[PDB]
């Protein structure tokens, strides 16, 4: 699957 | 040119209730050996309306003294066994801070599912793999 972040950049 | 490591994180008296649970609890730090220290992130209920079903699952990156890396996650059932696995096609960058992972990791339905042995006495076993790219 795609891993995501809680934060923008 | 690969450094792959381990920790298992044993959540008690687990709950489903927010005002009790709180919104993000994280585990304590771990390392290859190393002065790379991480730790997992847990959001017992995501944070948004798409994950607000699930329980969200990250790795973080506490002190950094930047670093690629790929990693799995997947909870240890009644019987020690490895399920729901869910890794990291690729590497992602990690800066001190910053954390990767996957928001709708475990369907909070799932949980509760005694049939499934994920919550053996309200406790929540999850088993995360790192691997450093050096
Ligand atoms: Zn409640
Ligand atoms: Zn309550
Ligand atoms: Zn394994």
């Amino acid at each position: 699957a795609s891993a995501d972040s809680t934060t923008e950049g | 040119k690969v450094v792959k490591f381990s920790y298992m994180w044993t959540i008690n008296n687990f709950s489903f209730c927010r005002e009790e649970m709180g919104e993000v609890i994280k585990s304590s730090t771990f390392s290859s050996g190393d002065k790379l220290k991480w730790c997992l992130r847990v959001n017992p209920k995501g944070l948004d309306e798409e994950s607000k079903d699930y329980l969200s699952l990250y790795l973080l990156l506490v002190s950094c003294p930047e670093v690629r890396a790929k990693f799995k996650f997947s909870i240890l059932n009644a019987k020690g066994e490895e399920t729901k696995a869910m890794e990291s096609q690729r590497a992602y960058r990690f800066v001190q801070g910053k954390d990767w992972g996957f928001k709708k990791f475990i369907r909070r339905g799932f949980l509760l599912d005694e049939a499934n042995g994920l919550l053996p006495d309200d406790k929540l076993t999850l088993f995360c793999e790192v691997s450093v790219v050096q």
